[PDB]
C-alpha cells in the first residue's frame, strides 16, 4: 500500500526539521 | 641488528593499537573467535545438532541466536574442518555445529594471548603483573565452564552454547540437573561478584563524595591533574565516615584497592572449582539427613525440599525438547506435577 | 559548511547516529513481520 | 468537503514552517526587525487556519 | 600523545573521506543484502529455507546420530 | 548568563543547572515543557482514537488515556459502550493546539525574552530566598490546583456527571446529586491502615465518595492559597528547612515520588476510580473471576460447591477467611477482600451467601468471570497476554499493568531525584558541595574515635 | 543549654564513635528488633503455613534445618497483604504459626534501611562531605525494597516475598523465573551487567593501583605498609596505569582523570542495580521478560524452536511442580 | 602534518567495519523474508 | 478511528506522539553543534 510510504515521509520530514533548524541557526549566525 | 631484534622493535611500536609479540597470538584467534560467533549467530543452523533455530536468517533475534554445541553424537571430538566428520565440507561442518569448538577453541587461545598481552605491556611500561593475576580469574571461569564441564560431561553438547538464551539454557539445566544453587562454591562465587560489585559501588560513591575542593566549578571533574602528587580525596574523612557509619573502615589505600582485586577474583575461582565438580555430576545435591526424614515423616517440610521438587519437575519437562538425541519419550501420564496446574 | 573544504563533526555524527538509529529500527520492525514474527 | 481537506493540508503545511520558522527568528537577534512583524502575521494566519479548521469541522 | 597517525575526527571530517566511503559503504551494505536476497547464504552454510525444515517424507527433527558419515546422513535426511 | 563550562561553572551534561538564578529562561524552560506535556497528551490521544476500535473494549488495545475521559463520562454509556467518539478526538485537539501556543511561549521566554524578570516586575520577578514571593507562587498555584478539582466536582454535578461502575441497573454514566461532605468519611479514609482490608485511600469505593473528597480538596487548596499569599513563612518553617532553589525542586520531587507510587498502586487495586470497564480487570478481580467461573461450571455440573472439599483439606470453591467470612478458595484466598459490581450480588452480610450462588447467579456475570479471568493483568514485556510459560497468539498488556508499573518506576526515580537535590542542596547551602576545603577540613579536627 | 539542646547536640555528635543522629534514632531501635526477632526465630519458630493450606514449612534449626535450608517463613497466604502484628493474634503460637515474625522483622528491616540512607546522607552533612554515598546505597534498598514489599504487594500477598533463608531465597528465585521468565527481561539483563562489570572494574581498578604502587617498601614487609594513613602523597602512579591502561585496549579508551574513573565506578553498578530492582518490581504487577515461544514458525506453519522454547520448558517444569497443593484452577493468576 | 594513510590501525579499523558492514546489509535483507 | 474527513492524516497522527523524544534527541543535537561548550 502506502500508509508506510506516507508515515515514514512524514516521520523524515519531522526528522530533518529539528535538524535543519539547528544547523541553520548555526550556518546563518544565529545565536545558539 | 639481527633480524629479531628488529621484528621485536616493530612489533612493540608505540602506535594506536599496540601489537607485540602476545598480539602474534590473541589478534588472529580472537578475530577468529568473534568472526565465528558473528557467523554463526547471523547465518547458522542449529536444526541438525538441537533441532533449534540459533541464527538470525532463520527468524531468531539477538537474545535467541547462538553459536549452538554440536550434535551429542560426535562425543568430545574437536571436530576440525578437515577432520573426519566435516572431511573438509565446509557447510557439513557448519551444519554438524564446528563452529561451536572453532569458537571454544580460538577463544581459549584469544583469552591466553591477551593475559600475554597483559604481561607484554606491564613489562614494557614498568609495572606489576596484577592485571593478568586478575584476569587470571575469568580464565578459570571459561576453562571450567566451557571445556572442563563438557569434557567431563558425555560430549560437547552440553557445553554452553554461545548465545544468550543458549547461556540461559545452560543456567537453568545446571539448577535442574545439578542443583547448582546449593553449591556451595557457586555461593562463594556469588559472594565474590556482588562483593566485587558493592566494592565498586561504595569506593566509587566515598571518593566523590569526599573529595577535597581543588577547583571553583560545580563541575568537580577539572579539578584533577594526572600528574598531581597529592591525594585528590581525603581518606582521613572517609575512614571517619566509615567508622561511625558501619563500624569498621579501611585506613589502608593500598589494602583497599588489593582487596577490591581479590575480592571478585576468589569467587570466580572458587566457583571455578564448583563447576569441576559438576563436569563428573559430583554435585552438592541433596541434604541426605532431610532427604531420610522427608522420606520417613511426610508432615517434614523444608525450602530444601520444596526445591527439589522443582528440580525434578524442570528436568521431566525439559528433557525431552533439551536431549533430542535421547529420543526421550514420556507419556504426559508420567509428567510430576501439582493439583490443578 | 560553515567553514569550507571539511564538514562539521557534529554534522557526520548526526548523519551517522540517524543511520544507526534507521537500522535499529528496521530491525525492530522486522521482529514484528516477515520470519520471528509469530505469525 | 474537498474544501475541508485543503484547510486541513494547509493548516499542516504552515504548521511545518511555523515549527521551523520561529525557533530561526526568535534564535537571531540581527534579522529581528522584518522577522518580528513576519512573527505576528504568522501567528495569526495559523491561528485563522485553524479556526478555519474548526467551522469546516461543522460543515463537513 | 598520538602515536603517529592521523587522528579520526581529521579523517572523518575530510571530504576526500566521504567520496570514498559515500561509495564503499553502501556497497558492502547491498552485497551482504544479495548474499541473503539471492539464496546465496542459505546454500553455503546449510541452513534450511522455511520449506525445507521438514520433507513431505521426514516430519521430524533430523537429529545427527552417526559418529563419522554425517554427509550421508544430511542427505538422506534433506 | 553564561552557556558554558568557564563562564557557569557547569558542564554541558548539568547545562540546566545553568537556568538556576536566570528567572526569565527558567520560565521559558518550564512554559516549553509544559507544552511538551500538553502535546503529548493531544498526540497519544489522537493516536488511540486513530487506532480505537470502538466495539472491541478499551483495555484490549493499549489505551490509557481513552479511559480516563471515558472515566469522566465523555463518549461513553450503559456498561462503557463506546457512543461518540468525537469527545475523545476533540479533547485530544485541544491539548495539541494549546500545546503549539505553549511551546512558542516557552520558546519566545527561553530564547528572546528578558533574561531575569526580577528588574522588569516586582510581581513574576522573584528571588529564591524571597519567602515571601515563593509562598506567594505556592498561593497562586494552590487557588488553580482547587479551581481543578471543582472542575472534577462541576463535571460530576452539572455537566453530564462521571462513570459509575456501582451504578445499580448496570455501570453507566450518572450525575451525582448527594456527594459525601461529612467529614468523617472523606479524612477517615486518610486514616485506614495501608494494609489488606483497609488500603488507605485506594479503597475508596464510591463516586460519591471520590466527588466529595474533591470538594473537600478544592476548599482546602483554594484557602491555603489565600493563606499563602497574605502570609510569610514562621520562624519554626524558617529554622528547619533549606530555602534554596534546589532546595525548592527537591521538595516538590519528593512530593511527585510519593504521588507516583500512590497512582501505581491506585490502578493497581482500585476500581471505582478506574472503571474495570475502561481499564480491564485488577489482579485481585481476575483471580476471583476465575474462582467464580469454576465455582458456577462445576455447580451445572453437579458439584455441590459448599461441601467440595479440596486436596488439601480446605473446601475446593468456598472457605472461610481468617475472620470468618465466605470467600472464593484456593490461592485466591488472599484476595478476599475484592468487592466488583459483579460479585457484589452474591455477597451476603456473611460473605459468598450459598443461595445467591445456587439461584442469582446471571448470564452477564457468567460472561464479565470469564472476560476478567482472561484479561487477568498477566503479560509478557512484547505484549503476549497469559502467564509467562503460554505461546505467541494472545496480544494483550493489561492498560493497568502498564500504568501501574510505569509509575513505579517513575515514583522510585523521582525519589532517587528528591534524595540527589537534598543532599545537594543542604551541602551547597553549608558551602561545601564542590568539595572538603583542604584548609579546613572537618574531621582534622575532630578526636580520634578510639 | 536546655536539655533539649543538650541531647540534640549529643544525637548529632560526630564525636560518638557510631553516629546516632535523628535518622539513627529510627534505625537503632527498629533494626535491633528486626535482628533480635530474626535470630530468635531462625533458631526455634515452629512452622509456618505459608501457603494458606495447612500445610505448615519448618524454617528453624530446631526443626531440623542446617544453616541451609533454614529460613524465616513468609506469613500464610491466608493473610495475604493484611497486617498481623503479634497483638491481633488470639495467641502467640497462632502469631507464629502463620508467620507474624516474618512480617516483624521484614517491616522493622525495611525501616531500618531506609532509615540507615538518611543517616549516611545526615552523616556526611555533619562531616562537611558530599551528600550521595546515601544515593549510591539507593540501589541495594531499592533491590531489598523491590523484593521484601513491592513484590508481596503487586502479587497480593506477603507469602510472595522472599523468605529469610539461603534455600528460601533460591526458591522465590527459581519460582520467580517460571512465573515472570526474569532472565528474559532485559532490567535483569542489566542487572547481570551492573554486577558482571561492578566486579570486572572493581578487579582492574584494584589491579591496576596495585600494579602502579610506588616502591616504599622491601620484598620482606607487607606492600601495605607503604601507605600512611592521612598523607595527601599519591601512593600509586596514575600516569603508569594510564600509560599500562591505554596500551592494553587504546589510549582514549583509558582514563586518566581520577575522579570521572571513580564517577565511573560508582556508577555503573548502582545504576545497574537500579535497572534490576525496577525488573523486579514492575514484574511485580506480571509485566514480564520477554516472550518468543513460537515466535520461528516454518513456511508450512509448524514451530520451529529455539533456545527460547527450551527455556520455557525449563519454566513450565518449575511452574507445574511450584507449590503443589496449592491450586486449584487451572490458571495461576494469584 | 602529512600522515601515513595506510596503517596498523587502518587495517584494524577496516577488519571490523567491513564485515560488520556487510553482515548488517544481510540482516537487513533478512528482515524481509517471508515464510 | 478517527472521524471520515480525517483520514488522509491518518499516517500523519500515527507518528505524532513521539515527537518529544526528537525533542530529547535535538537538545544533544543543538549542544554537538555548539561542540558541547
Ligand atoms: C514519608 C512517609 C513514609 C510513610 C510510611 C508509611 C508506610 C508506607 C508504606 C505502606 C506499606 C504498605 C504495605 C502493604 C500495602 C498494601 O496492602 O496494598 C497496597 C495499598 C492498598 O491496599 C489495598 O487496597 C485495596 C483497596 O481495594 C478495595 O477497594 C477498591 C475500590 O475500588 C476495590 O473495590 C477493591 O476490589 C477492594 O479490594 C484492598 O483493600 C487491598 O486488600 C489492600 O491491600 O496501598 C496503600 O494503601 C498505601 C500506598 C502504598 C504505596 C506503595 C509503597 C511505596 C514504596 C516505595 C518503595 C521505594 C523504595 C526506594 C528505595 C530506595
Ligand atoms: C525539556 C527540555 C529542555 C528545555 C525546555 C531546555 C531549555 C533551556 N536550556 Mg537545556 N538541556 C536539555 C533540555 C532542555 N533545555 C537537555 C536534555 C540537555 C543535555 C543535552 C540540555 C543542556 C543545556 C545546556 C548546556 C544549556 C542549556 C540551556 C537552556 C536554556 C537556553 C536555551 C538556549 O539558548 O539554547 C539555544 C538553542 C537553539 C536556539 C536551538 C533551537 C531551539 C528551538 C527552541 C527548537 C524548537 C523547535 C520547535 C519544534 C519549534 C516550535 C516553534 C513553534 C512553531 C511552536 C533554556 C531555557 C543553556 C542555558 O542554561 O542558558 C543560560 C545552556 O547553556 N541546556
Ligand atoms: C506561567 C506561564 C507564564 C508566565 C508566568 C509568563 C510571564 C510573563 N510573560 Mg509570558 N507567555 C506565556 C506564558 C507565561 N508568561 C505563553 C504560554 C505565551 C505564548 C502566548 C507567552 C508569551 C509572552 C509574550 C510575547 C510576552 C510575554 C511577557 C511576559 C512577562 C510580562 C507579563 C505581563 O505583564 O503581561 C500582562 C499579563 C496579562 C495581560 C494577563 C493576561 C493573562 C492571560 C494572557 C489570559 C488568560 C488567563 C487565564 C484564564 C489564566 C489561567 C490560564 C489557563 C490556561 C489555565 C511575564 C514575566 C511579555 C514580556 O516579557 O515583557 C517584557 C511579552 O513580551 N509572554
Ligand atoms: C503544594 C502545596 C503546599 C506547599 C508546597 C506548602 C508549603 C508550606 N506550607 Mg502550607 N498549606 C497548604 C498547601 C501547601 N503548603 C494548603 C492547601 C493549606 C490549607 C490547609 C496549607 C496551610 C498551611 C499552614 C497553617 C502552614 C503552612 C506552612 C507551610 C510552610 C512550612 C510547612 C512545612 O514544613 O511542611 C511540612 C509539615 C511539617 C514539617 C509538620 C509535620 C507534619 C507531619 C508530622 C508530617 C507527616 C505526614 C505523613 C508522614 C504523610 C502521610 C499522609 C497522611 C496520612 C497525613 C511551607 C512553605 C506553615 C507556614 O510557614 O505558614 C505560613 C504553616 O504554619 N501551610
Ligand atoms: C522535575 C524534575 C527535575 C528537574 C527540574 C531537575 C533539574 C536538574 N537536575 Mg535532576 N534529577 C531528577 C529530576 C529533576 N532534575 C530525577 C528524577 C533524578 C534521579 C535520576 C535526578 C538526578 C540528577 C543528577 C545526578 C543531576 C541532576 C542535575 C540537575 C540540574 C541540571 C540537569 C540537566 O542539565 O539535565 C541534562 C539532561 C541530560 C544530561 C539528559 C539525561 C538523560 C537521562 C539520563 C536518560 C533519559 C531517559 C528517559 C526515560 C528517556 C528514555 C529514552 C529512550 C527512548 C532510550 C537541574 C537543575 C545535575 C545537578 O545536580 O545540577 C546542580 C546533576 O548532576 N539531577
Ligand atoms: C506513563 C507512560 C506511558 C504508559 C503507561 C504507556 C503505555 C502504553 N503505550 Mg505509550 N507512550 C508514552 C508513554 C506511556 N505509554 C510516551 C511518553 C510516548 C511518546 C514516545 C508514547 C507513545 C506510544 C506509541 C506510538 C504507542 C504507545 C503504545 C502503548 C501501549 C503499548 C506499550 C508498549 O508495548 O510499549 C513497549 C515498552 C518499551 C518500549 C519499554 C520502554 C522502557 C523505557 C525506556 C523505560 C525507561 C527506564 C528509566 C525511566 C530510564 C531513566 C532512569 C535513569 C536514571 C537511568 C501501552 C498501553 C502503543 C499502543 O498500543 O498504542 C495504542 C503504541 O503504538 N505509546
Ligand atoms: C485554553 C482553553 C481551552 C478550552 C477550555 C475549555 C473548553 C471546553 C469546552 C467544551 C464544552 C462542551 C461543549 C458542548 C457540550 O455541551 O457537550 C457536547 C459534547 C458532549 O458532552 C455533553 O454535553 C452536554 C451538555 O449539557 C451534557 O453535559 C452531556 O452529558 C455531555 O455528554 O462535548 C464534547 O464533545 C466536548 C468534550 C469536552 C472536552 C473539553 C476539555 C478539553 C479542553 C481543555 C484542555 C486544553 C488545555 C490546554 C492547556
Ligand atoms: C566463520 C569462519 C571464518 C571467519 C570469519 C570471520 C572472521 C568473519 C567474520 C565476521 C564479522 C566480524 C562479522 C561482523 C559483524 C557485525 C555485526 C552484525 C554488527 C552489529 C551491530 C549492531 C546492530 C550495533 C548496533 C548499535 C547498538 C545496539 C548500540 C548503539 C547503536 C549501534 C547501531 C552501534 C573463516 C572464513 C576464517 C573460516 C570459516 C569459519
Ligand atoms: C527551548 C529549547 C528546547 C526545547 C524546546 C521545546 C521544549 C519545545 C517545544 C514545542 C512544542 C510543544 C510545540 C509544538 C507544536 C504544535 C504544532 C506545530 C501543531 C499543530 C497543528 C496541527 C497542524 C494540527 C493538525 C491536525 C489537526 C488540526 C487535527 C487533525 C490531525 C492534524 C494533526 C492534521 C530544546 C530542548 C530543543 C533545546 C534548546 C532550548
Ligand atoms: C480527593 C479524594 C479524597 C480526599 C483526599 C484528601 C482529603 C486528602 C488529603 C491529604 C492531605 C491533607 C495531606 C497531606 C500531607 C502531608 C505531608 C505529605 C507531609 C509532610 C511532611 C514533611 C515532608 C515534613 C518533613 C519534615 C520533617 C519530618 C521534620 C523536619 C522538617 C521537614 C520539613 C523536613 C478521598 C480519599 C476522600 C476520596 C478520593 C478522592
Ligand atoms: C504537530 C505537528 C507538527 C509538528 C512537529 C513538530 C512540533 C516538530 C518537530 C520536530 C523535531 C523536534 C524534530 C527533531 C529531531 C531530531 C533528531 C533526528 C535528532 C538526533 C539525533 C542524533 C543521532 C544525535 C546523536 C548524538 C548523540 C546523542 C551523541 C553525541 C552527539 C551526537 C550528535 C552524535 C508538524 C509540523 C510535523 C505537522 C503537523 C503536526
Ligand atoms: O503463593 Mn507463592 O507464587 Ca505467586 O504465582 Mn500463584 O501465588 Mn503461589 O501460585 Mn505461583
Ligand atoms: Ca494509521
Ligand atoms: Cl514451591
Ligand atoms: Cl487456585
Ligand atoms: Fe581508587
Amino acid at each position: 500500500n502506502l500508509e508506510p510510504i506516507f508515515q515514514l515521509t512524514f516521520l523524515g520530514l519531522i526528522v530533518l526539521a529539528g535538524p535543519a533548524v539547528v544547523f541553520v541557526l548555526a550556518f546563518r549566525g544565529g545565536d545558539l | 641488528r639481527g633480524w629479531f631484534d628488529v621484528l621485536d622493535d616493530w612489533l612493540k611500536r608505540d602506535r594506536f593499537v599496540f601489537i607485540g609479540w602476545s598480539g602474534l597470538l590473541l589478534f588472529p584467534c580472537a578475530f577468529m573467535a568473534l568472526g565465528g560467533w558473528l557467523t554463526g549467530t547471523t547465518f547458522v543452523t542449529s536444526w541438525y545438532t538441537h533441532g533449534l533455530a540459533s541464527s538470525y536468517l532463520e527468524g531468531a533475534n539477538f537474545l535467541t541466536v547462538a553459536v549452538s554445541s554440536p550434535a551429542d553424537a560426535f562425543g568430545h571430538s574437536l571436530l576440525f574442518l578437515w577432520g573426519p566428520e566435516a572431511q573438509g565440507n565446509l557447510t557439513r561442518w557448519f551444519q554438524i555445529g564446528g563452529l561451536w569448538p572453532f569458537v571454544a577453541l580460538h577463544g581459549a587461545f584469544g583469552l591466553i594471548g591477551f593475559m600475554l598481552r597483559q604481561f607484554e605491556i606491564s613489562r614494557l611500561v614498568g609495572i606489576r603483573p596484577y592485571n593478568a593475576i586478575a584476569f587470571s580469574g575469568p580464565i578459570a571461569v571459561f576453562v571450567s565452564v566451557f571445556l572442563m564441564y563438557p569434557l567431563g560431561q558425555s560430549s560437547w553438547f552440553f557445553a554452553p552454547s554461545f548465545g544468550v538464551a543458549g547461556i540461559f539454557r545452560f543456567i537453568l539445566f545446571l539448577q535442574g540437573f545439578h542443583n547448582w544453587t546449593l553449591n556451595p562454591f557457586h555461593m562463594m562465587g556469588v559472594a565474590g561478584i556482588l562483593g566485587g560489585a558493592l566494592l565498586c559501588a561504595i569506593h566509587g560513591a566515598t571518593v566523590e563524595n569526599t573529595l577535597f575542593e581543588d577547583g571553583e566549578d560545580s563541575n568537580t571533574f577539572r579539578a584533577f591533574e594526572p600528574t598531581q602528587a597529592e591525594e585528590t580525596y581525603s581518606m582521613v574523612t572517609a575512614n571517619r565516615f566509615w567508622s561511625q557509619i558501619f563500624g569498621i573502615a579501611f585506613s589502608n589505600k593500598r589494602w583497599l584497592h588489593f582487596f577490591m582485586l581479590f575480592v571478585p577474583v576468589t569467587g570466580l575461582w572458587m566457583s571455578s572449582v564448583g563447576i569441576v565438580g559438576l563436569a563428573l555430576n559430583l554435585r552438592a545435591y541433596d541434604f541426605v539427613s532431610q532427604e531420610l526424614r522427608a522420606a520417613e515423616d511426610p508432615e517434614f517440610e523444608t525450602f530444601y525440599t520444596k526445591n527439589i521438587l522443582l528440580n525434578e519437575g524442570m528436568r521431566a519437562w525439559m528433557a525431552p525438547q533439551d536431549q533430542p538425541h535421547e529420543n526421550f519419550i514420556f507419556p504426559e501420564e508420567v509428567l510430576p506435577r501439582g493439583n490443578a496446574l | 559548511m560553515f567553514a569550507e573544504g571539511r564538514i562539521p563533526l557534529w554534522v557526520v555524527g548526526v548523519v551517522a547516529g540517524i543511520g544507526a538509529i534507521g537500522v535499529l529500527g528496521l530491525f525492530f520492525y522486522g521482529a514484528y513481520a516477515g520470519l520471528g514474527s509469530s505469525m | 468537503s474537498i474544501v475541508f481537506q485543503i484547510a486541513l493540508a494547509a493548516l499542516v503545511l504552515f504548521s511545518f514552517v511555523m515549527v521551523v520558522g520561529v525557533p530561526v527568528a526568535y534564535a537571531s537577534p540581527q534579522n529581528w526587525d522584518r522577522s518580528k512583524p513576519l512573527l505576528y502575521l504568522g501567528s495569526g494566519i495559523w491561528a485563522i487556519l485553524v479556526i478555519v479548521v474548526a467551522l469546516l469541522n461543522f460543515l463537513v | 600523545g598520538t602515536t603517529g597517525e592521523r587522528p579520526f575526527s581529521d579523517i572523518v571530517t575530510s571530504i576526500r573521506y566521504w567520496v570514498i566511503h559515500s561509495i564503499t559503504i553502501p556497497m558492502l551494505f547491498i552485497a551482504g543484502w544479495l548474499f541473503v536476497s539471492t539464496g546465496l547464504a542459505y546454500d553455503a552454510f546449510g541452513t534450511p529455507r522455511p520449506d525445507e525444515y521438514f520433507t513431505q517424507t521426514r516430519q521430524e527433527l533430523p537429529i545427527l546420530q552417526e559418529r563419522y558419515d554425517i554427509n550421508q546422513e544430511i542427505q538422506e535426511f534433506n | 548568563g553564561g552557556r558554558d563550562l568557564p563562564s557557569t561553572g557547569f558542564a554541558w551534561w548539568s547545562g540546566n543547572a545553568r537556568l538556576i538564578n536566570l528567572s526569565g529562561k527558567l520560565l521559558g524552560a518550564h512554559v516549553a515543557h509544559a507544552g511538551l506535556i500538553v502535546f503529548w497528551a493531544g498526540a497519544m490521544t489522537l493516536f488511540e482514537v486513530a487506532h480505537f476500535i470502538p466495539e472491541k473494549p478499551m483495555y484490549e488495545q493499549g489505551l490509557i488515556l481513552l479511559p480516563h475521559i471515558a472515566t469522566l463520562g465523555w463518549g461513553v454509556g450503559p456498561a462503557g459502550e463506546v457512543t461518540d467518539i468525537f469527545p475523545f478526538f476533540v479533547v485530544g485537539v485541544l491539548h495539541l493546539i494549546s500545546s503549539a501556543v505553549l511551546g512558542l511561549g516557552g520558546i519566545y521566554h527561553a530564547l528572546r525574552g528578558p533574561e531575569v524578570l526580577e528588574e522588569y516586575s516586582s510581581f513574576f520577578g522573584y528571588d529564591w530566598k524571597d519567602k515571601n514571593q515563593m509562598t506567594n507562587i505556592i498561593g497562586y498555584h494552590l487557588i488553580l490546583l482547587g479551581c481543578g478539582a471543582l472542575l472534577l466536582v462541576f463535571k460530576a454535578m452539572f455537566f453530564g456527571g462521571v462513570y459509575d461502575t456501582w451504578a445499580p441497573g448496570g455501570g453507566d454514566v450518572r450525575v451525582i446529586t448527594n456527594p459525601t461532605l461529612n467529614p468523617a468519611i472523606i479524612f477517615g479514609y486518610l486514616l485506614k491502615a495501608p494494609f489488606g482490608g483497609e488500603g488507605w485511600i485506594i479503597s475508596v469505593n464510591n463516586m460519591e465518595d471520590i466527588i466529595g473528597g474533591h470538594i473537600w480538596i478544592g476548599l482546602i487548596c483554594i484557602s491555603g492559597g489565600i493563606w499563602h499569599i497574605l502570609t510569610k513563612p514562621f520562624g519554626w518553617a524558617r529554622r528547619a528547612l533549606i530555602w534554596s532553589g534546589e532546595a525548592y525542586l527537591s521538595y516538590s520531587l519528593g512530593a511527585l515520588s510519593l504521588m507516583g507510587f500512590i497512582a501505581s498502586v491506585f490502578v493497581w487495586f482500585n476500581n471505582t476510580a478506574y472503571p474495570s470497564e475502561f481499564y480491564g480487570p485488577t489482579g485481585m478481580e481476575a483471580s476471583q473471576s476465575q474462582a467464580f467461573t469454576f465455582l458456577v461450571r462445576d455447580q451445572r455440573l453437579g458439584a455441590n460447591i459448599a461441601s467440595a472439599q479440596g486436596p488439601t483439606g480446605l473446601g475446593k470453591y468456598l472457605m472461610r477467611s481468617p475472620s470468618g467470612e465466605i470467600i472464593f478458595g484456593g490461592e485466591t484466598m488472599r484476595f478476599w477482600d475484592f468487592r466488583g459490581p459483579w460479585l457484589e450480588p452474591l455477597r451476603g452480610p456473611n460473605g459468598l451467601d450459598l443461595d445467591k450462588l445456587r439461584n442469582d447467579i446471571q448470564p452477564w456475570q457468567v460472561r464479565r468471570a470469564a472476560e476478567y479471568m482472561t484479561h487477568a493483568p498477566l503479560g509478557s514485556l512484547n505484549s503476549v497476554g497469559g502467564v509467562i510459560t503460554d505461546v505467541n497468539s494472545f496480544n494483550y498488556v493489561s492498560p493497568r499493568a502498564w500504568l501501574a508499573t510505569s509509575h513505579f518506576v517513575l515514583g522510585f526515580f523521582f525519589l532517587v531525584g528528591h534524595l540527589w537535590h537534598a543532599g545537594r542542596a543542604r551541602a551547597a547551602a553549608a558551602g561545601f558541595e564542590k568539595g572538603i576545603d583542604r584548609e579546613t577540613e572537618p574531621t582534622l579536627f575532630m578526636p580520634d574515635l578510639d | 543549654a536546655s536539655l533539649w539542646e543538650q541531647f540534640c547536640q549529643w544525637v548529632t555528635s560526630t564525636n560518638n564513635r557510631i553516629y546516632v543522629g535523628w535518622f539513627g534514632t529510627l534505625m537503632i531501635p527498629t533494626l535491633l528488633t528486626a535482628t533480635t526477632c530474626f535470630i530468635i526465630a531462625f533458631i526455634a519458630a515452629p512452622p509456618v503455613d505459608i501457603d494458606g493450606i495447612r500445610e505448615p514449612v519448618a524454617g528453624s534449626l530446631l526443626y531440623g534445618n542446617n544453616i541451609i535450608s533454614g529460613a524465616v517463613v513468609p506469613s500464610s497466604n491466608a493473610i495475604g497483604l493484611h497486617f498481623y502484628p503479634i497483638w491481633e493474634a488470639a495467641s502467640l503460637d497462632e502469631w507464629l504459626y502463620n508467620g507474624g515474625p516474618y512480617q516483624l522483622v521484614v517491616f522493622h528491616f525495611l525501616i531500618g534501611i531506609f532509615c540507615y540512607m538518611g543517616r549516611q546522607w545526615e552523616l556526611s552533612y555533619r562531616l562537611g562531605m558530599r551528600p550521595w554515598i546515601c544515593v549510591a546505597y539507593s540501589a541495594p534498598v531499592s533491590a531489598a525494597t523491590a523484593v521484601f514489599l513491592i513484590y508481596p504487594i503487586g502479587q497480593g500477598s506477603f507469602s510472595d516475598g522472599m523468605p529469610l533463608g539461603i534455600s528460601g531465597t533460591f526458591n522465590f528465585m527459581i519460582v520467580f523465573q517460571a512465573e515472570h521468565n526474569i532472565l528474559m527481561h532485559p532490567f535483569h539483563m542489566l542487572g547481570v551487567a551492573g554486577v558482571f562489570g561492578g566486579s570486572l572494574f572493581s578487579a582492574m581498578h584494584g589491579s591496576l593501583v596495585t600494579s602502579s604502587l610506588v616502591r616504599e617498601t622491601t620484598e620482606v614487609e607487607s606492600q601495605n605498609y607503604g601507605y600512611k594513613f592521612g598523607q595527601e602523597e599519591e601512593t600509586y602512579n596514575i600516569v603508569a596505569a594510564h600509560g599500562y591502561f591505554g596500551r592494553l585496549i587504546f589510549q582514549y579508551a583509558s582514563f586518566n582523570n581520577s575522579r570521572s574513573l571513580h564517577f565511573f565506578l560508582g556508577a555503573w553498578p548502582v545504576i545497574g542495580i537500579w535497572f534490576t530492582a525496577m525488573g523486579v518490581s514492575t514484574m511485580a504487577f506480571n509485566l514480564n521478560g520477554f516472550n518468543f515461544n513460537q515466535s520461528i514458525l516454518d513456511s508450512q506453519g509448524r514451530v520451529i524452536g529455539t533456545w527460547a522454547d527450551v527455556l520455557n520448558r525449563a519454566n513450565i517444569g518449575f511452574e507445574v511442580m511450584h507449590e503443589r497443593n496449592a491450586h486449584n484452577f487451572p490458571l495461576d493468576l494469584a | 602534518v602529512t600522515y601515513p594513510i595506510f596503517t596498523v590501525r587502518w587495517l584494524a579499523v577496516h577488519t571490523l567495519a567491513v564485515p560488520s558492514v556487510f553482515f548488517v546489509g544481510a540482516i537487513a535483507a533478512m528482515q524481509f523474508i517471508q515464510r | 478511528k478517527l472521524p471520515e474527513a480525517y483520514q488522509i492524516f491518518d499516517p500523519l497522527v500515527d507518528v505524532l506522539p513521539v515527537i518529544p523524544l526528537f525533542f530529547l534527541a535535538l537538545a544533544f543535537v543543538w549542544q554537538a553543534a555548539v561542540g558541547f561548550k
